[PDB]
RNA sequence: AAAUCUUU
RNA sequence: GAGUAAAAUUUGG
RNA sequence: AUACCAAAUUUUA
């Protein structure tokens, strides 16, 4: 059916593939491709473009955004117990805290300054040294990423050491800064649709448009290219240390450490790789492995090909193509005049995940579709009605509902088949406020979150309800936390208040006028 | 405000009190001594005089309000401050050698920089590699897709029956007959019975892929939604026959056979054998008490079952139909057949996509979108994007890829672009 | 003793680390959503409790009713600029017992963009999922309605709706010497910025708040502030021309060099200030009124100003005026920027680049094309093919931007930089 | 036994 | 077991 | 040369 669409259709209506396969095969294949590229047989990993025009950032103060160093996403932590290296998967918060405990440092910025200030790689910075940190930061753990549409074989992803993450944050922040200062059209922060619109404006003075993609992008970005760009922008010793760790990287596959002297392990430095091309020419509008350059003559096409080769941006001959009536980037297809290409585009279906979450997600998807020109509004309301009927068929059984009031949806025992327009314009029974895309969490979401949370020791004293003007880079000890909590409690009592009343900007702004 | 002076400020407010106990100088860098709800205008605050104090170096002004007192620390010997009291306080407090560390810059060069650079130079480097000679040509024609489909059919062939796809149609048995036939098929296959449920036990595996062939298309799939909903329900209600309005399936956990101490209940990673019923007329026919039905099986892992059960057949069909061209009639093998083809077979294809957990049809669809949007493509490389048989394994994904290619061929046949 | 376990060996840690360590962990369910919801009838119990207890306590939201006509248009980015709480407001709310973290979260100005392909006559902003039906955020005195319009239908003989003097309800903030005079008609105050605050006698004044927001400074109370010469009265009784333009995101309009008029009942602009059809008119309005900070430029402001200066070095007086207007439009007010393209040093690296590009509010403008009179004098015509495409209109005599078929040359053309789209003298 | 280093 | 980076919405702090 | 946070959902690389 996707083949018989009159307009453009990515085929996003069904979910992406699932895979229980172990990550060993994909990781090994990626490492093998990196090695083959290193030997110089398939694709280019030697950067020959001129980066001398990039501005030097070397004099800027060294600042670290600590918020980027803490999260629930996983990371690799390395322990040397009996001469052997053990890599365990933890959360980035726990890994960063372990790193800061190993080397006595209150803040990551203090750690980076101490590392940059030492006079010997053997000098101790706590229970470690710069040599040990560089040794440990080169180890990665392999995992599998699935549910990506169009990729039957799921991709291999890599969890890195907290020290590697710390250095990467600095280099990537400065690379993004240089991109903002140097790009012909800045797109490192634009959305896919914004990038498409800017590209459509940019390429409107030329005849042919090269809808371009790169293959083996992360495998063809060598440590030499990264160091070249970092030195050009002036990253000093941070770039040298990071490139050294990249060149000496090892990946834990199953129970074996496999060396990967080539590549950058699947998008570790998107900004730097983008700068590798953007720092040699202004003829492209690109971030990572996606560019929308345009040309007029075959000679210009040859120049574009040569620039791409020189920047280590191997053109993907399987996917790259040439068009004259349209332009596509980030899966967003527009006509040359700037109008959105007719068709489903990137519209995706909504898998059944609960009586009310499914309706909320369908409403969000349809609102997104109708805001654009993807489908008219009557089509959207008909589709929402059909979705409500399907949900009623799926969920209207005693294991989920026991009610019969009319205002409930037919899938919970009621007889209300709401209209999409009525729901959108808050013209519904309050029970329907959760189904609105912008409404509060649905019952299913709360139940799921509660179930996840109620799955288990000891907790730290709560450090909530701070002065909204206190910077979060200040230091706090246990006694400080207790004293701050006590002072806030005393202040609240003096106001005759229990735990502070929750503040909603919307309701306060409604009461303001 | 700069953290560089934080520690220094701590020295300035060294156990100085006022009003018989209350602290005089409060450091703006202290989370306890800060006054909550008061904006900061200096390094520290003097409550006795109600003033702000900020520390600066020679010729290094800081962004603070003018009212804030500037306690300038001259490099040579002394500290100069407009207020005499603060000058005395500093002269007393900083008597111990205490210097403000310089600001570290991003391009800082460490003492070990050259050693690491040499280490890197001694390590392997890439070789240049060959520059590709790109030829831009017209996109593939109908003959290329025909060759792809012909190669698939030649290499793999076709099954005689539709196997589990045939379960999209009624098996011609009432609920009692269906339950009896499923239970008797489970008993005939020697499935273990325990706790009112059926379990398939295994000991050894050949560690080789199963036979792969293309599935011929049933005429229609009226029970697509019911089949998918049953697959969803069977994710945990395994071991017992589950009934829908017109059909029923039996999901049997597949657990290892220890012999005495063997797994008695499934876990999160246990696989399922989904058994469904269809009309007889193939080698999978099963008979009991005069009831005949073709009993087909499908081995799934939990993720595959979860993926299959959650798809919405009806909404997907409607969304596709919104902007769809006329669908031609096709035969059992996805070939255009105006005389004897059935349009309802397209529904079957959709169901196959829902059953295909690898969703190779998505990759084919993306490549075909590029094909339709393209004016010129790279010679011999764009065509080599429909060759996805190497990326999948199994009868279901293989048939899904084959019929996706058949759909592309039919589109270029009946509605040229 | 948990502190000594999570942070073993350290006695002090940053607030960020402490907070990140007090985030409650979540275990991802192995089952499907439906099976999790069915487990122990947990969803059934949740539904029963919600219907029995929580639903009655839910406040009733107002239904959206205002509608406007909309038509199919190019894909655009609708910019929603939701100001956050000001410093003093957050301080007072914290002192009143409101949650400090939630109050802090509302302290930041938010800027978001929505992809929408639908335009109204007045370039109104639309609600989610209702742009196709024309449901607007704006809600319908004639003077207030005329203030927010570029071209008021009914002039009322005052500055708000046309050329004239100041009405009672209109205040104005102007810069004299090194001080900011705000005059409302009843009260006149003066403000200054020490380092990062905006010192004034009474920061609570509405004009003081507006000026602080325009300058991005924390309001502060400093009685010891006063200027020598205050000609405000004269300018209050004088008449000025009204630039025909929509209100800038700050809710005010420019009427003189570093001077802006404000209306009490107009909070913030409810229509997109900068669009494709109004960019150059807005730039010409503020040719010599100094920085405005009304248009957001993609990338670096310094890089954009360097490109603007490089294009400014070569060009006719009209192009120079347009470039200066763009520089004023993109330059924030009061920040350490050199917007004036006559004292700004000429950057050689900017001249190195062959084409000069600046992106303002999603509009990509080639400054070299501007210099050679394209966006205002002549369109750019590029041939796309010599064959006729199906579903494309014939080329008009003064084509706007878009793809057309020209019979005179039997070719498909892509018209851009059209004076019929950017100038539109009508 | 099958979508076969998985069904642990 | 599920990483890097971007946009948007909601919940919580 | 320089000049909001976390979690969840969807999409994008
Ligand atoms: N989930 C993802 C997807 C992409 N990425 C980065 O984006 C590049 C291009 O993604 P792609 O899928 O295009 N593969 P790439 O190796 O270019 O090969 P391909 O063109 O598919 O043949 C990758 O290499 C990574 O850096 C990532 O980090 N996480
Ligand atoms: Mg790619
Ligand atoms: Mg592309
Ligand atoms: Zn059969
Ligand atoms: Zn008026
Ligand atoms: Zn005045």
């Amino acid at each position: 059916m996707w083949a018989f669409q009159e307009g453009v259709c990515k085929g996003n209506l069904l979910s992406g593939p699932t895979s229980m396969k172990a990550p060993d095969s994909a990781a090994r294949e990626s490492i093998d491709r990196a090695s083959e590229i290193m030997t110089g047989k398939s694709y280019n990993a030697v950067h020959t473009g001129d980066l001398s025009k990039l501005p030097n950032q070397g004099e800027s103060p060294l600042r670290i955004v600590d918020s980027d160093l803490y999260s629930e996403r996983s990371c690799c932590w390395v322990i040397e117990k009996e001469g052997r290296v053990v890599c365990k998967s933890t959360t980035l918060t726990r890994g960063m805290t372990s790193l800061l405990n190993t080397t006595k440092c209150s803040s990551p910025s203090e750690l980076i300054c101490k590392v940059l200030t030492v006079e010997s790689l053997s000098e101790k910075i706590g229970d470690t040294s710069v040599e040990e940190l560089l040794s440990h930061g080169r180890y990665f753990k392999c995992a599998l990423r699935d549910q990506e549409r169009g990729k039957p074989k799921s991709r291999a992803i890599f969890l890195s050491h907290p020290f590697f993450r710390l250095l990467s944050s600095v280099v990537e922040t400065h690379a993004r800064s240089v991109l903002s200062k140097v790009s012909a059209v800045y797109t490192a922060t634009a959305s896919a649709e914004q990038r498409a619109m800017m590209a459509a404006q940019v390429v409107e003075s030329r005849k042919h448009v090269l809808n371009g993609d790169c293959t083996k992008y992360n495998e063809a970005i060598d440590a030499d290219t990264l160091l070249k760009v970092w030195d050009a922008i002036g990253m000093g010793s941070i770039g040298v240390m990071l490139a050294y760790m990249v060149r000496r990287k090892c990946v834990l596959i199953k129970d074996t450490l496999v060396e990967c002297p080539g590549g950058m392990l699947m998008g570790m430095f998107n900004a730097t790789a983008t700068l590798a091309l953007q720092g040699t020419t202004d003829r492209f509008l690109s971030f990572s492995d996606d560019f929308i350059t345009s040309f007029n003559s075959p000679a210009e096409l040859r120049e574009i090909e040569d620039l791409l080769f020189a920047s280590c941006h191997n053109l993907s001959l399987k996917k790259s193509y040439i068009s004259v009536a349209s332009l596509e980037i980030n899966s967003c297809t527009l006509t040359r005049d700037g109008d959105l290409a007719t068709g489903l585009g990137c519209t995706a279906g909504v898998p059944f995940r609960g009586p009310l979450v499914t309706l909320k997600q369908t409403a969000a998807m349809l609102s997104g579709a109708v805001d654009s020109g993807v489908m008219p509004f009557h089509s959207a309301e008909r589709l929402f009605q059909i979705k409500q009927q399907e949900c009623a068929y799926r969920y209207n059984n005693p294991t989920y509902t026991t009610r019969n009031e009319d205002f409930l949806p037919t899938c919970l025992g009621g007889k209300t088949v709401i209209s999409f327009q009525s729901l959108l314009t808050w013209d519904c029974h309050p029970f329907w406020y959760q189904v609105h895309p912008d409404g509060p969490d649905t019952i299913d979401q709360k139940v799921l979150s509660v179930l996840a949370s109620k799955t288990r020791r000891t907790r730290l004293e709560a450090l909530s309800d701070l002065d909204p003007l206190v910077p979060h880079r200040l230091l706090v000890s246990e006694s400080d936390v207790s004293k701050i909590r006590a002072a806030r409690q005393a202040h609240l009592k003096s106001l005759g208040l229990e735990q502070p009343t929750n503040f909603n900007y919307a309701i306060y702004k409604a009461v303001q006028p | 405000m700069d953290s560089r002076f934080a520690q220094l400020t701590g020295v300035f407010c060294d156990d100085f009190t006022y009003s018989e106990g209350s602290r005089r100088f409060l450091s703006s860098y202290s989370t306890v001594e800060r006054r909550p709800g008061v904006p900061v205008e200096g390094d520290c605050y003097d409550c006795l005089k109600n003033k702000w104090i900020a520390f600066e170096l020679e010729g290094q002004p800081r962004k603070f309000p003018k009212a804030t007192v500037r306690c300038i620390l001259n490099n040579d010997a002394t500290y100069v401050c407009s207020e005499q009291e603060y000058q005395q306080i500093c002269k007393v407090q900083f008597k111990d050698y205490l210097e403000i560390d310089g600001v570290v810059k991003v391009g800082h060069k460490a003492s070990y920089d050259a050693e690491l650079r040499e280490r890197l130079l001694e390590l392997p480097h890439p070789k240049s590699g060959p520059k590709p000679r790109i030829e831009w040509v017209a996109p593939p024609r109908l003959a290329d897709i025909s060759k792809e489909t012909a190669e698939l059919k030649r290499q793999y062939g076709f099954f005689e029956c539709s196997k589990f796809l045939a379960c999209g149609e009624e098996c011609g048995l009432d609920q009692e007959a269906r339950e009896l036939i499923l239970n008797e098929y489970a008993r005939d296959r020697e499935f273990e019975f325990r706790n009112g449920g059926w379990i398939q036990r295994y000991t050894v595996a050949s560690h080789k892929p199963a036979t792969q062939k293309i599935l011929p298309l049933p005429a229609s799939a009226p029970l697509a939604r019911e089949l998918l909903m049953l697959i969803a329900r069977s994710t945990t209600q395994a071991g017992k026959v589950l009934h829908s309005d017109n059909t029923s399936i039996l999901a049997v956990p597949v657990m290892r056979d220890s012999g005495k101490h063997s797994k008695r209940r499934p876990t999160a990673s246990t696989h399922h054998l989904v058994v469904g019923l269809s009309k007889p007329g193939c080698e999978h026919d099963f008979e009991f008490d005069g009831y005949r039905a073709a009993v087909h099986v499908m081995h799934l892992d939990p993720k595959q079952s979860a993926n299959i059960g959650e798809q919405d057949f009806v909404s997907t069909r409607e969304i596709y139909k919104l902007d769809m061209l006329e669908l031609p009639p096709i035969s059992r093998k996805g070939d255009l057949d105006r005389a004897s083809g059935l349009e309802t077979r397209w529904d079957v294809i959709l169901l196959l996509e829902c059953l295909d957990s690898t969703r190779v049809s998505q990759a084919v669809a993306q490549h075909f979108n590029r094909h339709r949007l393209a004016l010129s493509v790279c010679k011999d490389e764009f065509r080599k994007g429909y060759q996805l048989a190497s990326e999948i394994r199994g009868t279901i994904p293989l048939s899904s890829l084959y019929y996706s290619l058949c759909a592309v061929r039919l589109r270029m046949t009946v509605h040229p672009f | 003793s948990q502190f000594g376990k999570s942070f073993k060996g350290r006695t002090e840690v940053t607030i960020t680390e402490y907070r990140s360590h007090t985030v409650k962990d979540v275990h991802r369910s192995l089952l499907t959503a439906d099976k999790s919801l069915r487990k122990s009838f947990c969803f059934r119990n949740a539904l029963n409790q919600f219907l029995d207890k929580d639903l009655p306590l839910l406040p009733i939201r107002p239904k959206l009713e205002s509608r406007v006509a909309v038509k199919k248009s190019k894909l655009r980015s609708q910019l929603s600029f939701r100001p956050g709480l000001t410093q003093e407001e957050a301080i007072d709310l914290y002192n009143k017992g409101y949650d400090g973290d939630s109050v802090s979260g509302a302290l930041q100005d938010r800027v978001v963009n929505e992809p929408v392909a639908y335009s109204s006559a007045d370039n109104d902003k639309f609600h989610r999922g209702l742009a196709a039906l024309g449901y607007t955020l704006a809600d319908r005195d004639t003077c207030e309605s005329g203030f927010v319009r570029a071209i008021p239908t009914t002039p009322c003989g005052f500055i708000c709706c046309g050329p004239g003097s100041f009405k009672d309800s209109l205040g104005f903030v102007i810069k004299i010497g090194e001080f900011w005079h705000m005059y409302d008609g009843f009260q006149h105050f003066v403000a200054v910025e020490d380092a990062k605050f905006l010192a004034s006698k009474s920061p609570s004044f509405w004009l003081a708040k507006r000026l602080a927001k325009r300058l991005n400074l924390v309001p502060k109370e400093d009685p010891s502030v006063a200027a020598a010469e205050c000609p405000c009265k004269k300018v209050w009784e004088a008449s000025f021309a009204r630039a025909p333009t929509a209100l800038d995101p700050f809710g005010g309009r420019a009427f003189c060099d570093q001077g802006w008029v404000y209306h009490r009942d107009v909070g913030y602009a409810t229509a997109n200030h900068i669009s494709q059809e109004t960019l150059f008119q807005q730039a010409l309005s503020v040719r010599n009124l100094g920085p405005q900070g009304s248009a957001n430029v993609s990338g670096s402001i310094h890089t954009a100003l360097d490109r603007l200066r490089a294009a400014y070095s070569r060009g006719t007086p009209a192009s120079r005026s347009i470039l200066q207007g763009l520089a004023n439009l993109i330059t924030p007010v009061g920040e350490n920027f050199e917007c004036d393209l006559d004292k700004r040093k000429l950057n050689i690296k900017a001249l190195r680049s062959p084409e000069r590009y600046i992106t303002i509010e999603g509009l990509v403008v080639n400054l070299d094309d501007v210099v050679r009179g394209f966006y205002l004098d002549k369109a750019k015509v590029t041939v796309l093919s010599r064959s006729k495409w199906m579903g494309y209109e014939d080329l008009p005599q003064k084509p706007p931007n878009g793809t057309f078929y020209c019979r005179k040359r039997k070719a498909m053309l892509l018209i851009s930089c059209s004076p019929g789209t950017y100038a539109k003298k009508r």
